[PDB]
């Protein structure tokens, strides 16, 4: 023991640094559109404003910058806890050190307030670039679930060599409730492109282009419709609809995997539908063989009385009903073979049970 | 009555059950072509499919009781099949004969309700033994008239 | 007995009731389009015969709610019958309260008769609103099906622990006939959705939008092809358009779910193909293997005689002739060993059979 | 027998009258594609030309009308030959007597020569019925095939009780070679469709409308990569623009699945490759193994000599060296544990016989 | 012995001729490119650059043709030396000597210097018949791999009767790594068809037509979207653009299998999760099943008291409780019965073991 | 007080068990069904399910306790099995009676707190004849009454 | 040194393993967990990691000797475990020393080439027993130091 | 003639097969690879496969007897297995020995028609051991020289 009560609050400290670096990157996020919407339907007037949400932009950036770094400290005080090791010189490896550096890199491109209704060519990137700060929410995710603390969980993950990371929590999540994630994705991706293309091709002179031409665009090239009555006119327009229907081909591959599996009988309901299609079977091929018997002996009456003109009327009642049962008979029999062949994984379990007990 | 190409040919089809050149089928010999084929008889239903054929009885199959088999077999429907096996629910019991319980169940209760008085008299006057007992001989003369 | 001879009878005083609040909520929506294309193709001409379809589209509601009601307290009864009870305050709960006030509301939606080719804003949603009257049909379905009161089905149903409910009903139908039912729906979704949009896109001085042209942009947006000579205008045409899209893409899926499996060999026939395809093989190897010998012979004995010009002619073909022994023989090893890998099936009941008439 | 004697006669006799009546039926049809293109580009100047083609489509279809009977009436004698019987009024059905009819209905619509390059209103639908004669193809077909009357295999076919019918020989063909026949039908499918739309939708003001205009709309709507460009204008071009495109939609399913199908590993390059990457796997293993002690030892002896800066770097390679160690044994533990579950399929069947061979 | 050393030899050469004929069938289409987008920018001024290209990219013919006739004339003794012979007039077929004529014919077709903007007629297909030079790609790679004379490769394979050849590296190298190389050859593909068409429908009076109007066209026709902004004018144009839609589909089949396949749990991870949810299930059965009685004495309780108006509220817990108690079970049961039908693989591997350790 | 057509029913669906014909049902003619429904039990749960329903007691079921059966499993939930089932996780020792540890373990420390007091009342209240032994009976008693 | 609830975590981890209350684990319970999980060991591997952590020596695992297990493998990477197996590809005759030539065949010829004077000092140098067999306490006291 | 690589890379190729060391392939050794590459022979084809290679005959084989089976495998194709494999049809008693009537079956009836005077020359022209019984040393000197 002794390292195993440090383990609980190192990564207990990592649970509320990971979630509060997602507000202040959220409430960043949140400002670049308000900021934007504002300049478009203002301008020049509203120059109190648009000075005062830039300095909250920058205040929170500089809030995040030092939760990532906290964040990375107290990652880094693991390594001595788990392997034996004090001089923490050596627990700092040679990727890390540039992963620190990349991450405080991205997360620090933020339109700075260094001073009509366009925003420019820097700040209109300074500002798209804002939307890397999604890669913060997986880490976040996974480090919330409760899997990962769990003494009754890895005591049996650890048993069968299964290590916990991203995509095991993430298929998990899509095998627990698959419709609600894909669903809740699908319709929230259709409203961030749709502003990230507006802000790219929207024009003052003819008044088009903004959200109103684009949450019809984008749908429409997504799922590969394309009418042709709006098209993007600049190229860096070009792009996002390119990348919008590759992702809707992807989606479809996903679904129709999905659509394919869920509807199918499981073993309950096919074993009792083919113990209940034999009796009908069984019923229907005696009254056909019935219905065969009664024109053969009418046949006969008929000629030992000679009506010459019933008797052959009845030779063809005779032949049909022998082909009738002719497709009864068939379809019994492939449906008992079906049914003597479809139960045939369990009966290897009753036959050397049967073969243990007699032990001959 | 056939040609000298048409014996040729069955004779090459009798080589696929014959295999070993002795010129009769045995009781282990098609057993092996139903296996390869994925059936998985018994010696009952293998002596029950051979002593159908044979025409006088022998636990063999010769070529000229082959060509009888297999000129009833190559038609779109052989007619003797349906009326052998549309015989086997008249007869619950298996003892091979059709007793009246059998026939005034299911000829009258099942399929077109006929009159009892009616089905002892087709029973009566299909019944040459006399004993009651209606068999596969008068049931396949009464069918075939 | 005693609570078994009125399961019979409470129940099938449901299953006359489950029908005839589906007859008068059809005659409600069929009395709905002939008020709207009589009102576009009249006007105020025929103010007299539209004071008396608005009078019959709200006494065929009167008829409804006082059905509705009655099927939910003929279900009360049930729920006595079955969980001992005398006192209705017990067997009415929080929700059945609830959802019925619901349905009464979803089912008392129509154009009141309360006294200008174009319908107003106040009346093109309640028409509209009918629509949603179609919950009834899986309940009259379920109802009616059959096997719900029959007790040689349910005594097997019991023993395996399946529970008979609206999908099980759906799936039974969907394996009897599948393209049927397909084809059914497919060409009935067509007629229903090419109105809906023709009473919102309709124009008077163009004299477009209606039934004509609403015929065919619906299916080209179903198969997602989109040409693009006639495209909606209005709100409300632009998300019928976005509906019709992705049924699209759903049934694309199931079709390719169904005919995925519909191509395949039954077991029947790949024995008899693998069986006939042998001797086909033997009879190939053994001719071929006939094209060896001779070109050597024939090869041998031109040298005996020295051409010197045939000798090397003949030198050319045996080295063919073994090429093509080769490929034989490599086919019909694989296919030997296609034959002897498919027993795998079947073969353990087999050689468990052998083994049990030997262990003794 | 007597009675096998004559069923390779009266089955021969369908052979020669099933295909002379596919040549009587190619020559009608090609009949129809002069008389339209030879009328549009003609007109009324070559009015002697037009007089002999019109009879000579009728003279084919006398001579098709007499050998549509002739099979039909070979085919009685059959029934009476197989059921032994003498009267033929027995053997004639009531839907045999209707099929007849409505055959010879089919095929007996012509334009008749009863008597400006545009086809009447009441005769492009008589030109236009001829291509319902494409029902004769696989009664032509079935007979031709050697599966009919091999007395060696129909002796196979009927100890597993499979019935040879127009499915099974389509099986058969599309398993023999799936990829030439779909190309062939796929590009012969847009010959045929490119001419009846253009017979439908030609015009002479604008000389548009013709083969050049619709070998180019047919196959992006066959993709559903409708441009725009181009469409139907007529409503009888509107149905087929519509018909074309659920085949598209089908040959891209069935595309699908045989893409899906085609290409994977087979047991024996499993096998080997299995083999060869457990050799692969066990070297790099052993590789990994000797780093780690040698730096260990490398800092040891650093360590031993106080270099202070040297212990510290070589401390930070061991730490990496076993992690490498780590990633290798995990991979490998995964190859062995596939290798012992993909071998399992014969692995059953070699320890029941080894077992069967213990016993007895 | 003896002939095993020159197999070294004579395969190696051909390693060194195999890949340096695709260096200079790579300068021969490099400097094609360049001489048409420098006769197109450029024109009649640069007359006398343009006769070194022309003149160099017939010189890099001549280096091609003079090493196909080398490695075909390195496979022929290959075959003697396999093939104990010596002379050379047997080893040579009479396939063997058309397909090196129709080589040399493919591998040299570039436009010679016999001598506007605009390439003849006569030069834009020869151009684009260098294209035809790409099928040396798969013989160079298949004798660069480490398959084809590793002997612990060949010993290995020889003893299951596996061929080498083209498709089997082709295998591997998917299998290995699927997403890189796809990813790749989609990119590259949109590059030279690119170009092909550009070359293809390219104008100079309305200066449209070049790569900057086909890097848009070509990817949303392979990706069946088709707004119909642009669309091509020419034959020649309406060729490719079909060619791509086709890809486009194949690519698509491709996917969908390969993504229906990717996600999915192993063996390792089911059995934890079954193993994990039962527990939980035995939880809330357990925690379900003391709801039940709390309430019936409760409602014991305050009906010994009489309250009248807590005991019939009471009585309306008990009956939810019994029925979440029935949901839970229901859950619980289907779990166990999926984790004890599951198991059924090794679970006859492991009972086939305990009795032949038992009785053998 | 079951209709004709009712009873003619439920005595078809009797001939989907008594397969032989006697008119009884034993543990080799449900274990068949058993068997053939995909299910595999045994010797021990085949009586217990016989037991439960026999209300005289020879191993055998006949028509009148197979209406009774019937009568239960037919309704849209059976309040009988759920009372049963809801028995055997109170009592993990398997006995046939209910401890007092069992109880103080279940009912306090799962679901809602209920106080020791309250517990050690209801079990004297509702204990068998004394002996601090709840069975099955007082169980269904006090959760009917 | 724990606080009150992972103790109480600790033994509800403990009492998946000690399905019946004895209070220590043994090889059996452990054998049924381990097919339970899908996996098909025996009585060799059982035994085996049983006495790895065993502190005294009795066959069963109590709960003090359960800590210590699990103190290691709720770390992201053990790192006890990569010691005892990179010393088993050293020893491959199996007697369990690493004989003279196992070292300079693994050590030189594979990696980074070494010298066979400094294989033979370090040999001498690890070798505390002085049998010229490395075992398993002077690797690990070597590789940890 | 070979060089030291390639020495290498067969004596590499040979420890695929001899795991254990001694320096011979035995029954049971390859036997182990054929299992694990998914075959299962048995004891006569294990037998058969060693005794067609080994130059001396001790039921093993040595580096010297298996770079000279090697020396055949690694070609395109092999041209003694397809003449030793291409004479077992032309022996369908299994005795080793080709007949005049196997012969004059194969030779004349499939394939292009050869007179029956031109087959008995030849026979009797490859009889070196005038016997009329070709055997596989007279049939490897026809087809080779
Ligand atoms: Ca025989
Ligand atoms: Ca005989
Ligand atoms: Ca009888
Ligand atoms: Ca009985
Ligand atoms: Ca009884
Ligand atoms: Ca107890
Ligand atoms: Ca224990
Ligand atoms: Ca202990
Ligand atoms: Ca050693
Ligand atoms: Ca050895
Ligand atoms: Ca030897
Ligand atoms: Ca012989
Ligand atoms: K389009
Ligand atoms: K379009
Ligand atoms: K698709
Ligand atoms: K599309
Ligand atoms: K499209």
């Amino acid at each position: 023991l002794g390292a195993l009560r440090r383990r609980k609050r190192l990564l207990e400290q990592e649970k509320s640094l990971a979630g509060w670096a997602l507000v202040l990157a959220g409430t960043g996020i949140g400002l670049m559109v308000l900021h934007a919407e504002m300049l478009w339907f203002g301008g020049c007037s509203w120059a109190l404003y648009l000075f005062l949400v830039k300095c909250t932009i920058s205040i929170s950036t500089f809030l995040l910058l030092c939760l990532i770094v906290a964040f990375h400290a107290k990652e880094v005080q693991l390594f001595m806890t788990d392997n034996g090791l004090r001089d923490w010189r050596v627990a700092l490896t040679g990727r890390q050190a540039a992963q620190i550096v990349l991450e405080l890199v991205v997360c620090g491109l933020h339109p700075a307030p260094v001073r009509p209704g366009f925003l420019g060519q820097g700040e209109a990137l300074l500002s798209l670039a804002m939307l890397l700060r999604l890669y913060l929410v997986p880490r976040a995710v996974l480090l919330r679930s409760g899997v990962l603390l769990n003494a009754s969980y890895r005591s049996i993950g650890a048993l069968n060599q299964v290590r916990f990371r991203h995509w095991f929590v993430a298929k998990l999540y899509m095998n627990t409730h698959p419709g609600r994630l894909l669903l809740g994705l699908t319709l929230g991706l259709w409203l961030t492109t749709a502003w990230v293309l507006s802000v790219a091709e929207r024009q003052a002179v003819n008044a088009t282009g903004h959200l109103s031409d684009t949450l019809w665009l984008i749908p429409i090239t997504f799922l590969t419709i394309g009418y042709g009555d709006v098209v993007p006119g600049t190229m860096w327009g070009k792009i996002v609809c390119l990348c919008t229907g590759v992702m809707g081909v992807c989606c479809t591959a996903l679904l129709v995997a999905v659509v394919a599996r869920k509807l199918e009988f499981n073993k309950a309901e096919k074993h009792v539908h083919n113990f209940m299609m034999d009796i009908q079977y069984t019923k229907e091929m005696k009254e056909s063989a019935a219905r065969v018997l009664q024109e053969a002996w009418m046949f006969y009456k008929h000629t030992r009385r000679k009506e010459s003109h019933a008797a052959r009327r009845h030779q063809r009642k005779l032949l049909a009903a022998i082909n009738a049962f002719r497709q009864v008979r068939l379809k019994h029999r492939k449906l008992r073979e079906q049914v003597n062949s479809m139960v045939d994984i369990s009966k290897m379990h009753m036959i050397l049970y049967d073969l243990q007990q007699n032990l001959s | 009555q056939l040609t000298e190409e048409q014996i040729a040919e069955f004779k090459e089809a009798f080589s696929l059950f014959d295999k070993d050149g002795d010129g009769t089928i045995t009781t282990k010999e098609l057993g092996t072509v139903m296996r390869s084929l994925g059936q998985n008889p018994t010696e009952a239903e293998l002596q029950d499919m051979i002593n159908e054929v044979d025409a006088d009885g022998n636990g063999t199959i010769d070529f000229p009781e082959f060509l009888t088999m297999m000129a009833r077999k190559m038609k779109d429907t052989d007619s003797e099949e349906e009326i052998r096996e549309a015989f086997r629910v008249f007869d619950k019991d298996g003892n091979g004969y059709i007793s009246a319980a059998e026939l005034r169940h299911v000829m009258t209760n099942l399929g077109e309700k006929l009159t009892d008085e009616e089905v002892d008299e087709m029973i009566r006057e299909a019944d040459i033994d006399g004993d009651g007992q209606v068999n596969y001989e008068e049931f396949v003369q009464m069918m075939t008239a």
